[PDB]
């Protein structure tokens, strides 16, 4: 029961670690959407 | 000699009403874009 006890515990620790980097990567992604918007307004002051 | 120079006022006068004018022009025909682009801004602050 112990063993299979510390065996659930760090499992968690995985899934809160794994989760948190997914999280991040998300976010990643959004500041991507963003710099290419941001992109797009300095090739608008290009043309402008 | 009267007419001639009442009429040389005339010309100076004529083209530099037509650049007023086709200063405005431009003012508008660049106040666009640069509208455009103050609005992507705001789309950039939707995207951070």
């Amino acid at each position: 029961i112990s063993q299979s006890e510390t065996y659930r515990r760090r499992r968690q620790e995985w899934e809160i670690q794994r989760n948190n980097a997914e999280a991040e990567l998300k976010q990643i992604d959004a500041q991507l959407k963003s710099l290419a918007v941001r992109r797009e307004a300095a090739v608008l002051q290009k043309t402008s | 000699t009267q007419f001639g120079s009442t009429l040389q006022n005339i010309i100076e006068r004529q083209d530099a009403e037509a650049l007023n004018a086709l200063l405005q022009n431009q003012a508008a025909e660049l106040i666009l874009t640069n509208l455009s682009i103050q609005d992507k801004t705001i789309e950039e602050l939707d995207a951070e």
